Parts: structure tokens; sequence; C-alpha cells
């Protein structure tokens, strides 16, 4: 069962530092390269750089002079990048890669959000979209005005979830808003009740949301 | 470095139907050793990237049969043989030859599925909001496709064209559809200040706008 973890979201500041963390298992670390790759939002692929960690051996990219330091953690099986003099394009998705001379990147970390801002962490608020006079009924909650992303959302704790859109955070100035909304049988709602649930890690943020008929 | 270049950008193809993607080298990307490290991934809406192919033609194992590769040179070819719902996001190849290894810019595959109206919803601003001195309008466009769609706002009547929040998500497998999200923002104070509120969508669907709206007198 080979597994990838890496570390939770970031928030860092122009020219600052960040270090990420991998933390890899169910195989033996030592025997693999490890590279990472980083992501913009909506853009493509960037490979950063690599390290092999049994052999401390290290493959560079120029274009990352001054700007990634890969080191590796025998001890732990963890590998980790310092990604310095932080601006705000280098705000991305860093994955790590086990590498392999056989087949490639054929294992990948879930990818570590890294948010550069000056920008402060800003809890969100939650609102309730409840319907107006218009076979099946749709609601929604409204989550505005945080900083950073993420925020989870979930419906009735996970219970719901065939007929869930949750939309991309839009910023705004430098707050996020982000909607998401719910379908069910005009059956369900209001005889049953419908909650939506947001989580900001940033903030600790958890929020409840209940829906109720205007 | 590398430059690695995809054709088309965009590929919209049906269920069941093949789709063939190429990735062009500014250089040759064979390897000192012999070998030739060109990979393909596919990364899906919101998750990790994914290994489909390695040395040009190699399935990674899991990977359906349906993924293949060819090519030589500086031109590589991916084949995705009966494209299924699952298969859409975003392909890239790779070259792990020379220094710097460089992705592709990548090719969106669209699922290409008959036209579906949206179902749209509106939703007027919550209490708990109105006391901060904000209020905003939400409607939901929800479920359907091609993508191209227009939301318009107005207020009692009129076109209100400032305060507008639009987001939009990426296909879902499950239908093949999109969904896009607007959000109208004003103070309180003129939110209190208008009776009607109007969001309209413009589809290919219809020849007339999908009309939803609420009067806060109603
Ligand atoms: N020198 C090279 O072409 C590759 C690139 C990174 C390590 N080996």
């Amino acid at each position: 069962q080979v597994q990838l973890q890496q570390s939770g979201a970031e928030l860092a500041r122009p020219g600052a530092s960040v270090k990420l963390s991998c933390k890899a298992s169910g195989y033996t670390f030592t025997n693999y390269g490890l590279s990472w790759v980083k992501q913009r939002t909506g853009q493509g692929l960037e490979w950063i750089g690599e390290n092999h960690p049994g052999s401390g051996i290290i493959y560079h990219n120029e274009k990352f002079r001054g700007k990634a330091t890969l080191t590796a953690d025998k001890s732990s099986s963890t590998a980790y990048v310092q990604l310095s003099s932080l601006t705000s394009e280098d705000s991305a998705v860093y994955f790590c890669a086990r590498s392999s001379g056989t087949r490639g990147f054929a294992y990948w970390g879930q990818g570590t959000l890294v948010t550069v801002s000056a920008a402060k962490t800003t809890a969100p608020s939650v609102y309730p979209l409840a319907p107006v006079c218009g076979s099946s009924v749709t609601l929604g909650c409204l989550v505005k005005g945080y900083f950073p992303e993420p925020v989870t959302l979930t419906w009735n704790s996970g219970s719901l979830s065939s007929g869930v859109h949750t939309f991309p955070a839009v910023l705004q100035s430098d707050l996020y808003t982000l909607s998401s909304s719910v379908t069910v049988t005009s059956s369900t709602w209001p005889s049953q009740s419908i909650t939506c649930n947001v989580a900001h890690p940033a903030s600790s943020t958890k929020v409840d949301k209940k829906i109720e008929p205007r | 470095d590398v430059l690695m270049t995809q054709t088309p950008l965009s590929l919209p193809v049906s269920l069941g139907d093949q789709a063939s993607i190429s990735c062009r080298s500014s250089q040759s990307i064979v390897h000192s050793n012999g070998n030739t490290y060109l990979e393909w991934y596919l990364q899906k809406p919101g998750q990790s990237p994914k290994l489909l192919i390695y040395k040009v033609s190699n399935r990674f194992s899991g990977v359906p049969d349906r993924f293949s590769g060819s090519g030589s040179g500086t031109d590589f070819t991916l084949k995705i043989s009966r494209v299924e719902a699952e298969d859409l996001g975003v392909y890239y190849c790779f070259q792990g030859s020379h220094g710097p290894w460089t992705f592709g810019g990548g090719t969106k595959l669209e699922i290409k599925r008959a036209d579906a109206a949206p179902t749209v919803s509106i939703f007027p601003p919550s209490s708990e909001q109105l006391t901060s001195g904000g209020a905003s309008v939400v409607c939901f466009l929800n479920n359907f496709y091609p993508k191209d769609i227009n939301v318009k706002w107005k207020i009692d009547g009129s076109e209100r064209q400032n305060g507008v929040l639009n987001s939009w998500t990426d296909q879902d497998s499950k239908d093949s559809t999109y969904s896009m999200s607007s959000t109208l923002t004003l103070t309180k104070d003129e939110y209190e200040r208008h009776n009607s509120y109007t969001c309209e969508a413009t589809h290919k669907t219809s020849t007339s706008p999908i009309v939803k709206s609420f009067n806060r007198n109603e």
C-alpha cells in the first residue's frame, strides 16, 4: 500500500519561506527518487527538483535557484522541500511523487496548497440559501469573506452527496467567496433537516447552517 | 529547456468515441542511456495526477487498456479508445530526458454530451447577512451543457451590472454537465429599497432567457 502523505495547506508571506513535508510509507523510501511538482491555479505542471534519499543525490532545476532546497530524513521516511524567496506567483499546489527509472512518477502525494500573500487570515461567514416560491427543491449555502483557501463543505455530515454542487472559490479583494447547492426530492425537505457543514482549517472555524423555509 | 507543445488545447469528444492527443517536443528527448523518457499523465478535477504511460508507450499497471501511446523523434501521441466520463480532465505529456524535465501545457478533455438546459434557482439574502450591512442574492445555474452560458441580474426590472461574482464548476463526470453560481451583493440599505430581484440565464438550449425571480412582498 504505497502512500505519500503531504502536510496541510500553508499561508506564506512574500519574501519568506515555507517547508513542505511528504511522508512515504508502503515501500522502501531509499530505493526510489522523490520529485516535487508544482501547479498554479488554472495552469499546468512544473518539475521543481528531485532528491534520492538513499544516496543523497539531487537533480536540480536552475529555474528554482534560490527558491527550492530538497532534503530527506531517512529515519522517518519523510521528504522535505524548502521554498524560499516566495512571491505571490509561487502560490500553487505542490505535489511530491515517487520517481523511478523503470516507470516514472507512478505514485503521487495528495498535494499541498501554498498561498503566498500578506493578507490576514479571515474566518468565513456562512449563510443559508432558502428557496422561494419556485418536483425537486434546491437549497444552498453561501460561504463568504474568508482567507486563505481552503474550506471544506459537506451536507448533512456527508450523507447527501449525489445532488450536491460545490463551486470553486472566487477571490475578491483579499477574501474568498464560495457557494454550494444541494438538490433533493420535493418530498424530503422541509419535513427532514438539511444542514451544510463548513470547516475553515486556517481559522479553526466550523459552522453549521440548517436550511429552514422562508 | 525542452518545450513540449500539446494539440489540441481543448478536446470535446463523445462518450464511446476515440480521442488522440499530440505532444511535440522542441528537440529530441532520447536520453544519453538510449531511453526516451516520454510519459503521459491524467489529472482528474480536484485530484493528484495519475501515471498512464511511460517510455512512450508502456502502459502503467492499473491503467485501462483504452490508453495507448506512440511516436518517435519529436512527435508523440496518446490515444484514448472508447472515451468514458471518468476520463475527463487534463492530459499532460512529460519528458524526463534533458534537464530540466518539462511537462507539456496540457490538453483539456471534455465529454461532449447532448445539450442540457440549466436548472435555475434564486435565493434572497439571509437575515443573518443583512445584519452585517450587506445583502447577497444567489443564483444557481445547474447541470447544463455546453459550458457557454450567460447570467444577467435585474433589480426592479433594470439590469444590475455591479456587485456580481461568478463561479464555474469543471465538468461533472456524473452526467457530463457544468454548473455555475452567480452572487449579486449590495448594501442592506439598497437591498431594502427595491422589490424585484431577477437572474436570467441565456443558453443555446433556449431562444429566450431562462428567468428566475422573487419579490420581497410576495
Ligand atoms: N543531466 C540531465 O540531462 C538530467 C536532468 C536531471 C539529471 N539528469
